[PDB]
């Protein structure tokens, strides 16, 4: 403040008068003289020097930086621009038992062509169905598409040639950054500070390739906290869904143990991954638990009414977070809403031909209670319709 | 799948922009030669100017200070007077606004590395006598006497200490943006030092207590700082034999001070783990 | 959409053809030309062609469009919207006969002012009492009004300044309607109508004054054979509320006989009423059951909460229908819908000092089963408040 | 009075800014974050001068 560039007429009257004190014992500087200028030249040196200075100084600011110059004092704080990045998605082979696995695998997917992104077992499962994590091979959003059935490149023996890609549903492409669109995710980079919340882990595990919603564990789980000798917790586990991607939206134990030691490392305990040194940790899903709804006295609404009642339904049980209680309150509710407090509604939940279900049990009053490990998938609904009333005369 | 580097928020990857075109000239470019001949322009066209702006000629003297060539048939004018001011200009530009440029960024400032931290409040622990017991039974730096341990402060020579301190500050500035503590971020931080942290177990250790952890060193080279405009930094070496420097015998042969600051960094982030373990080796070059 | 919207590359590879068959007499295009610009903005032109039509369909639809539209559309098929309504009533006022009267009475009835409608006799008669038709000054519906006494503002000499509300209330008065409820009911003229009349006949009778709320006859009031099959009702009946008048809004059963002689007839059946030929039926009222409700919980809840909260279950039992039950779970959703999912809030129903009262039951799972023309009234809500907060002391 | 307040009160900020149980990131502090925010008794000083 208070110390900028001088008004140029203002500093050309500096100098002529500090070279007619100082040198001419106060003379005026008659124009067209020697001595006018040799003023003007030093003016002259004096503005070029200011001007320099607005220069450079200007190039020193992230906001106003030229873009080779935002590359640097860019990469020595470690911001780089984001390339162009690969898709990624899942595939199922199958093939005879125990045949001979390489590992140069190439999948064609209509027009684009994929590679397996982790280890390749070095031979097929017993079962003889593997689920593998690809990746594209050229970059871009064109890697991004919808195609289901897929052929292998490299015939294998022993292997079947036709692919299915795992929900038809490749995702994870993007395209690079240009300079203005660098400058952002720099500075405003700047103005922040991660501090490693729960928050950050729920919005860190998110990015995994086709990932859906991650939820923090459930009320029917003990969930110890301490992994050791130690005083308070050290340990954090949750849930991940692929609601789009796997039945159900819950993917096998293959798929998660691979974020598991992505996430926090593997070793598991000294920061080897994107976690916190010293926090252990596991990324686990669940397995499906298939119920039946059974609506009592929504046949007398408008169809409209029931068709909504059911495009609601089958919406909240499908997004119920594992090893929840399905309680009929909450379903009861769904239907209090749109039919009104004046409309008969009774729900109930049973298991498909009344069958026993692994970590599935129903309270007194008719909730489904649900152990770790475990989710309400839903089945099927059903309107029916059997105590009587005026609504239809 | 590309390759993955690192940065203050984990392994990203990286890419390159593609060339603009614009970009100032910057310091490197100005030159005494190259606008004390272009100073001549600012004066007035005629039959008084046309001639001695014509054979305004220039060369070089020892010490830079790109003069005019007063051959033996020369014509004293204002010309030359221009060539001056044009010289000086350049002279100016590179003795006041090179440096102050050159010092009001971490990642480059050469000879104001102390008032750099003093600006960080960097406080070393190993010179304090009241240092914490965990910090080792005795210190690479202090001997031994039947009062427990006293500590030496240690002159380092002046390339040395301008070296290290340079990659203190620049290793202060990158943690100044508040990295994530893992370590891969962590050893980014302290990269400058030439250092890096590797735990010592490989089975899951989360029941198993003491997560030790050593210090390696990944070059015994500071990487320099090239008070020039144009050039490579030179690079310096980082350890320091104790019978050359006539310390006491009983420090350690080799003293290394990016090894004792990073282990204050580390040991200052990883403070509120209840169980850590650093672990220092004596590392010959 | 509505109209068609193509596939966009099949209409810009139409586009493009037709401009290389006209223009460039049949020759392709390079890409990044004149012609190719020209072509991706005709393209765009049509794109936005296609949405100006698809609006201008919309444009005459009744359910999507403005509501200028919409009342220009409804005034050409007979439905026009409703205007403000002032409130009516009857002032009987006293004093010597004889005296002199102006047009300029007004009267202060708690706090609004009503003003003659009628034109007010010269000289007060020679009886000594005049009863005037008098209507308030405000429209709305606070000039609605349950008084029995008020005052004269303006005094006239020998005229005392006691006034009686003759009747003692001041029915009719109403707000202007909105452009959403005019919309939804002019929709509902156009759309097929199965029981037509019952509709008009509740139309019908909500414009006897004072006449709150009209509901059909509720799910506890069905009937069956002995051979175990629903009855459907020969004849037209419902309920009626004058929830600013009488207690609940349950009127005695003079008030909805004279209704049920006004819209029928006497005898019904005949046309000598508003209905048509040949339309019997009823108009009804109810009896109240008294009930207590007790909100446990609400002291852990930040003081807005605890407010809207009792405002709102308040509301609802209000407005409860007859001949319908006031379940736990529906008081229990409107707490959840305010507190959130995992707030503590238990709700209770009972009855005044544990006595028992005609058509109430207390099912086991604890709700208040209501038998026919009886309902649902709110004594008191009390909130029970043990000193529990958010932190101890 | 000299600024010192009951227990409840303390306690009801712990609560606020580690959460319950502490260190599970269910409050202000980080994950793994745990600690306590206390009070103090009063001892009257009379001072002369």
């Amino acid at each position: 403040c208070t110390i900028q560039r001088p008004d140029p007429q203002d500093l050309r009257n500096d100098i002529a008068t500090r070279f007619s004190t100082n040198v001419l014992g106060g003379a005026p500087i008659i124009p067209e003289s020697n001595e006018f200028y040799v003023v003007s030249l030093e003016y002259a040196m004096q503005e070029e020097f200011y001007a320099f200075g607005e220069q450079m100084w200007r190039e020193r600011d992230p906001r106003f930086a030229c873009c080779e110059n935002l590359v640097k004092m860019a990469a020595e704080r470690g911001v780089y621009p984001k390339p162009a990045q690969f898709a990624q998605g899942y595939v199922r082979m199958t093939g005879t038992p125990g045949s001979a696995l390489n590992q140069g695998l190439r999948f064609q997917f209509g027009n684009q062509t994929y590679e397996p992104a982790s280890v390749v077992p070095d031979q097929l499962p017993a079962t003889g169905i593997l689920v593998l994590r690809v990746s594209a091979v050229n970059p871009g959003p064109s890697g991004n598409a919808r195609v289901t059935d897929g052929t292998l490149v490299t015939p294998v023996p022993g292997i079947s040639s036709a692919v299915t890609a795992y929900g038809g549903n490749f995702c994870g492409g993007s395209d690079e950054e240009e300079c203005e669109q660098f400058r952002t995710r720099y500075l405003q980079r700047l103005q922040y500070q991660p501090r490693f919340t729960v928050e950050w882990l729920k919005s860190k595990a998110a990015e995994w390739p086709c990932v859906t919603d991650v939820f923090d564990l459930g009320p029917n789980c003990c969930a110890v906290n301490a992994l050791g000798e130690v005083v308070c917790p050290n340990n954090f586990e949750f849930y991940v869904l692929f609601r789009d991607t796997f039945d159900c939206g819950l993917a096998p134990q293959c798929v998660v143990d691979e974020i598991t030691d992505w996430l926090f490392g593997s070793p598991q305990g000294l920061g080897l991954g994107e976690a916190e040194f010293g926090i252990c940790g596991k990324v686990r899903t669940a397995a499906p638990v298939k119920l039946d709804i059974i609506l009592d006295g929504l046949s007398c609404a408008t169809p409209a009414q029931s068709r909504v009642v059911e495009e609601r339904v089958t919406d909240f049980v499908n997004r119920l977070p594992p090893s929840t209680n399905l309680t009929i309150d909450q379903l009861r509710f769904i239907g209090l809403q749109v039919l009104g407090p004046s409309f008969n509604f009774n729900v109930a939940i049973r298991s498909p031909n009344d069958a026993v279900q692994p970590g599935l049990r129903f309270t007194s009053c008719g909730d489904a209670e649900i152990d770790c490990d475990y989710k309400a998938c839903l089945n099927s609904v059903v309107v029916i319709n059997n105590n009587v009333t005026t609504s239809g005369c | 799948m590309n390759v993955l580097i690192p940065g203050i928020d984990g392994m990203v990857s990286a890419g390159t922009l593609e060339y603009t075109g614009c970009c100032p000239p910057s310091f490197a470019d100005v030159d005494e030669c190259t606008l004390a001949t272009a100073f001549v322009g600012l004066l007035p066209s005629g039959p008084l100017w046309d001639r001695p702006k014509y054979e305004a000629i220039t060369t070089i003297t020892e010490a830079g200070n790109c003069a005019a060539c007063w051959t033996t048939d020369h014509c004293p004018t204002l010309v030359d007077y221009a060539v001056n001011v044009g010289a000086r200009l350049a002279s100016v530009i590179e003795r006041t606004i090179w440096p102050a440029v050159r010092e009001s960024d971490p990642f480059t400032a050469v000879t104001s590395t102390a008032d750099w931290l003093n600006r960080f409040d960097w406080v070393n622990c190993f010179e304090t006598s009241c240092r914490s017991k965990e910090l080792g039974e005795k210190t690479p730096i202090e001997y031994m006497t039947d009062c427990g341990p006293v500590y030496v402060k240690i002159t380092y020579p002046p390339s040395l200490q301008q070296a290290f301190e340079s990659a203190l500050i620049k290793s202060l500035e990158r943690l100044s943006m508040g990295i994530i503590k893992n370590l891969a971020a962590i050893n980014f931080v302290i990269e400058p030092l030439k250092v890096r942290v590797v735990p010592v177990d490989t089975t899951d250790a989360c029941e198993n207590e003491t997560l030790c952890v050593v210090l390696e060193k990944t070059s015994d080279f500071f990487d320099g700082v090239n008070a020039n405009t144009c050039g490579i930094p030179t690079p310096v070496a980082a350890y320091i034999d104790r019978d050359v420097m006539q310390l006491p015998s009983d420090l350690d042969k080799y003293i290394w001070p990016g090894h004792m600051a990073a282990e204050c960094i580390v040991r200052s982030l990883l403070s509120h783990v209840s169980r850590f373990c650093l672990i220092r080796t004596e590392q010959a070059p």
